[PDB]
RNA sequence: CGCUGGGUAGCCAAGUGCGGAGCGGAUAACUGCUGAAAGCAUCUAAGUAGUAAGCCCACCCCAAGAUGAGUGCUCUCCUA
RNA sequence: UUCACAUCGACGGGAAGGUUUGGCACCUCGAUGUCGGCUCUUCGCCACCUGGGGCUGUAGUAUGUUCCAAGGGUUGGGCUGUUCGCCCAUUAAAGCGGUACGUGAGCUGGGUUCAGAACGUCGUGAGACAGUUCGGUCCAUAUCCGGUGUGGGCGUUAGAG
RNA sequence: UCGGAGAGAGGCUCGGUGAAAUAGACAUGUCUGUGAAGAUGCGGACUACCUGCACCUGGACAGAAAGACCCUAUGAAGCU
RNA sequence: GGCCAGUGAGACGAUGGGGGAUAAGCUUCAUCGUCGAGAGGGAAACAGCCCGGAUCACCAGCUAAGGCCCCUAAAUGACCGCUCAGUGAUAAAGGAGGUAGGGGUGCAGAGACAGCCAGGAGGUUUGCCUAGAAGCAGCCACCCUUGAAAGAGUGCGUAAUAGCUCACUGAUCGAGCGCUCUUGCGCCGAAGAUGAACGGGGCUAAGCGGUCUGCCGAAGCUGUGGGAUGUAAAAAAACAUCGGUAGGGGAGCGUUCCGUGUUAGGGAGAAACGCGUGCGUGAGCCGCGUUGGACGAAGCGGAAGCGAGAAUGUCGGCUUG
RNA sequence: AACCCAGAGCUAGCUGGUUCUCCCCGAAAUGCGUUGAGGCGCAGCAGUUGACUGGACAUCUAGGGGUAAAGCACUGUUUCG
RNA sequence: AGGGUGAAAAGAACCCCCAUCGGGGAGUGAAAUAGAACAUGAAACCGUAAGCUCUCAAGCAGUGGGAGGGGGACCAGACC
């Protein structure tokens, strides 16, 4: 198991997801188990200052239906990082996770935070 | 067994592929450790470690 | 209710009263400045400033059964 | 007037969209009830009105065209079974289209391929005719899916307010 | 045209008696796309605690009806 | 040649032609392949497209097609280059020095081009037409003179002029500039219907184009064992066939009864249910516990009204709303 | 133009259904006719049995028919001079 | 539509509860876990008890891999 911490800032994002999607599920570490949990608990610090290299950093997608008639609600790239910046990462890694109701799981053990700090310090970081 | 493996590959250096550590195997003269001996991973990781270091040294 | 007329409480209406807003963040079309490549010029390619009833937010109802099941105050139980 | 493109635009051309007119007639004649009206809406767009802009042979007040945008709103009657359309009278304007031309396991069922009858026409006749006219029973307490609302338990872990 | 209120027979709850159309099997969500081409059960994705009552009632080309429409089968039944 | 068939409204893709607009998985012919009477792997999900076409077992390897960031295994591997569109994951005529590579041409320190300053004249107010039109409605003409340069002449404008600007030339600064052709990757033109014409996330790279290596990857192939059919040699080696509808052909089990049976098994006991999950290619068989109450029947053959979960079946019983 | 019985279990190239198991091979949905084209008969294609160096792929030799292409003297069209 | 408890019925005195319907015992019989719904009495259907799984998880849901749990193992040997 043991903890990791990793900094978010320079990271164009995306490409730091598929590199974290395989630590809380044990894709680095002895995993003989695709039925059974494990792997480490990798946590972000920012995520907040997280890089995007491209200009969908104002146009990217990002959408979402609650059912309801009108719905259709979209946000932009740049919305996300002004609002509820810690579902810029995790909405990420959750469609890097396999399964449904087992891979949630693994999503449980990884917290972003806004940045520069976490309520961990009794996991021996 | 590639999987078994997958997750052993992300830890030591040939962060690459382990075909080309098959390829080192064949290249060289080891018609054993199959997908199969792929065991060697999990339990007794001593004995996987040093064909980590014969791979190297043949290509 | 035999017919017919009025009427308290409550319930409703042709009753009464009020909100549909303004002010912001960020934009579409367009209008902009300065200044490149094409030592002129030109809205930018690099840096910025305006911009609708759309979008976000602002008002209202529900809302951690959003099980990533929060926060705050207070109370009861310490016989073998 | 002049001037090609404010507006419009001959002879021809290239596409998008797709509700028109058709072909196909691929899935349904051990069947999926046609149209319209009424009730109640949903979405998109090349939105008619309100708002923000460019050009204007736009002085102003009012208009023409084009771009973004629909947030919202978007009529009562005479006649007909008609959608539509015409007419009278308003509104800022009083939109189009999809949703099996929204909607009959809701009403209406007025029109129209059910049986009656009559006129005209066609056949010698029985009858027939996408000609017209009168009258002419279309059911159902619904499990589930999906909704309008409200509870019974349990899980948030010491138990509750 | 905006209908409202009230009085009765049902509806709702409880007690007693006590049906049906129908049905291959169920742990039978939405949407886009796809699919002998308008399926919940395919694929992707989103959403969603388990289980009732009352009510409104679009989907399951729901139910009843091997349709009275057309055509096909040198079928049948009447009529002229 | 003889016995028994089945099937005659097939569909789709590529290719070569009639019909339709060379519009349709549309229709009608020929040819090949597939589906239809063979799965699976891949195209997200699509039988007919592609690869390969399944006797079987096996925590056994190597491959084809298609791919290798994650989600489902597999290269964010190496070198060079472009795109920086997220184009690639729909879409035309046409339009624009967005942009890489190669070749060539015109002007060019007798100094070009952009910019700044100045000139841009006279007859011809031309002819014709017109109410009038004197660069500038239209028609015809479109030569000449003075010069460094200036066409009876582009666009705006006036009732007609006037006026402004342009072609052209000189001076100044002053260095290469401008316009086509061949070719690659892209932009706008593309707006319609409960959010999604990349599978999702995501992505300028895991895009694309060129070169090279490895791997993932099918009951394919290889390897080993078991079952079935068929074929000569011979110290020796075994090869090949097995998807399958309608149909054809070749082998068997079980059920009732009968012959061989008042032989033998049974009250120290059929039938009904479980189990041993051993056995056969299979339908099943054998042994046995419990319950239960009577006969049943081993082997071969013979004779059968010979085993159905559906024909809106029939009879009876029993659920659900 | 009935009710009931009887021939009529009439007819029904229509439709639906059609009840154990293994092995081997393996179709077609085309032609010619049919008041015939959702029907079948014959032939082609399938299976079984009995006789035949009979065939198929490839190379070479040995011909014709004449599409594509091209041409377009001729037949039918065709602009400028 | 509807068949046969057993050989002979000895087809159930009496006793207990109830409205002197019904049942359970006491007895009879080799048997009534055979008694008048009665022989052997399966399946569909309808329940109790016991072990396991079962509220954040969805699609004719089985299958392959596969942890844990309630029992049975062998004087480990990793199985039903």
């Amino acid at each position: 198991k043991k903890w990791y911490v990793v900094d978010a800032t320079d990271l164009i994002l995306g490409r730091m997801a598929s590199t974290i999607a395989i630590h809380i599920r044990g894709k680095n570490l002895a995993s003989y188990t695709p039925s059974v949990d494990m792997g480490a608990f990798v946590i972000v610090v920012n995520a907040d200052k997280v890089a995007v290299s491209g200009k969908k950093r104002t146009q990217k997608l990002y959408r979402r239906h609650s059912g309801r008639p009108g719905g259709l609600k979209e946000e932009t790239f740049d919305q996300l990082q002004k609002r509820i910046p810690e579902r810029i990462i995790e909405h990420a890694v959750r469609g890097m996770l396999p399964k449904g109701r087992l891979g949630r799981y693994l999503f449980n053990h990884l917290k972003v935070y806004k940045g520069a700090e976490h309520p961990h310090q009794a996991q021996q970081p | 067994w590639i999987t078994r493996i997958n997750a052993a590959i992300r830890e030591r250096g040939v962060y690459y592929n382990y075909s080309k550590f098959i390829h080192d195997l064949y290249k060289r003269q080891l018609l054993l450790n199959r997908k199969i001996l792929a065991q060697i991973a999990i339990l007794n990781p001593n004995c996987i470690y040093m064909i980590y270091n014969e791979i190297i040294k043949k290509e």
